[PDB]
């Protein structure tokens, strides 16, 4: 479980999402994307570990999307959390 | 990728040796895990070294060989992050909790994985990946049949191959086990870290099953931890006896490891030569000792 999640820098388009270090190891984040109430599959992106911050580009300006970050380690998917923004 | 130089395996030793003198600080206090990070570099250094001696007499044959070329590319990589994980960590080194910390011991875990897989291909310095022995015959039959004499393989293939047997649902899951069945984090699967994974979830014919009970809804599985990281884990659990963990070991790859508290409130630890890890824990859950993964009351049906 991700701890503390939250966006920091906003753009009409672009989105800084911020979460803090878990205090066990991460081998990778995995971030999904996608329209609130919106049938269309979700947007899905990956990032290293050692990072704590994650840039989104793309969303269109005016929609409430619903962000869901997990963290990973080897063949371990600890539990996520979600936000929602409105841009 | 890229053919194999010895100028450029030169550079590599630099690196290595770079990396050696900014973790050779005593202010990180290094604890020799392992990984230990500093004692593996000197023998993947000495054990190429000997691959080389090896191929003296035609080292262009071992420059035109998929594995060593990946495994070297991917050996200057890491270790390039390994330099650069210093330059962005500057003083914040010094600490063990603070993250550039975590990626040095991260990074640590992964040198350990790459020799270990390079020990595993070349024993003494020979390559017999072409005449390496899988351990599960079905999971043997399944390389020799979708691969063959390979050795190595982009993980693309991989996913491919293995979907048609073992179906994936998503990317989502796709993503977790390509970080199990690559150790190596390269995007190439080895026949040493696939033979590793079935070993790991034995049997065959219910693989990925054994893969998504086994690791990603157990509470219990905490992946790769040294037997301080363990006692440090169930210290928080020592009063409650029958609160266990199962974890994997770094100096065993392809092994099991089992630990629990005692009624004495010692943690004693198992691990599974007979029998797989969901039979062993099935009858541990019926002997009285596997109760609670990680403190935690509910337990797991297998």
């Amino acid at each position: 479980v991700p701890t503390k999640l939250e966006v920091v820098a906003a753009t009409p388009t672009s989105l800084l999402i911020s979460w803090d270090a878990p205090a066990v190891t991460v081998f990778y984040y995995y971030i999904t994307y996608g329209e609130t109430g919106g049938n269309s599959p979700v947007q899905e992106f990956t990032v290293p570990g050692s990072k704590s911050t994650a840039t989104i580009s793309g969303l269109k300006p005016g929609v409430d999307y619903t962000i869901t970050v997990y963290a990973m380690y080897y063949g371990k998917v600890y539990s996520p959390i979600s936000i929602n923004y409105r841009t | 990728p890229g053919t194999v130089d010895k100028k450029m395996v030169e550079k590599c030793w630099k690196l290595m040796d770079k990396v050696v003198r900014l973790c050779q600080n005593p202010k990180l206090a290094l604890k020799n895990s392992p990984p230990y990070i500093l004692d593996l570099l000197p023998d993947t250094y000495q054990h190429l070294r000997t691959i080389l001696s090896r191929y003296e007499g035609k080292m262009e044959t071992l420059g035109e060989n998929e594995y060593f070329r990946v495994f070297m590319e991917n050996l200057m990589k890491k270790t390039k992050q390994t330099i650069s994980l210093f330059k962005e960590g500057k003083e914040r080194m010094y600490e063990e909790n603070s993250q550039p910390r975590r990626n040095l011991t991260k990074l640590s875990l992964i040198f350990s994985h790459m020799l270990a897989e390079l020990k595993g291909i070349f024993p003494s310095g020979l390559f017999q990946g072409d005449t390496f022995r899988i351990t599960k015959a079905d999971a043997a039959e399944f390389w020799r049949k979708a691969f063959g004499e390979k050795t190595i393989v982009p993980w693309k293939s991989f996913r491919q191959a293995l979907h048609e047997v073992h179906p994936i649902s998503s990317g989502l899951e796709a993503m977790a086990l390509k970080s199990t069945i690559d150790l190596t984090c390269n995007d190439y699967i080895s026949v040493f870290e696939f033979d590793i994974f079935t070993r790991l979830f034995q049997p065959w014919s219910s693989l990925l099953r054994n893969w998504n009970s086994l690791a990603v809804t157990h509470p219990g599985y905490m992946a790769f931890l040294t037997y301080d990281e363990v006692k440090a884990r169930l210290q928080k659990f020592i009063h409650k006896p029958g609160s266990y963990i199962f974890r994997l070991s770094c100096t065993r790859l392809g092994q099991w490891a089992i630990e629990y508290v005692t009624a004495d409130g010692n943690i004693l630890q198992t691990i599974p030569h007979n029998k797989p890890l969901f039979q062993a824990l099935i009858d541990g859950f019926r002997e009285g000792f596997y109760l609670f993964p990680d403190g935690r009351n509910q337990n797991p049906d297998l």
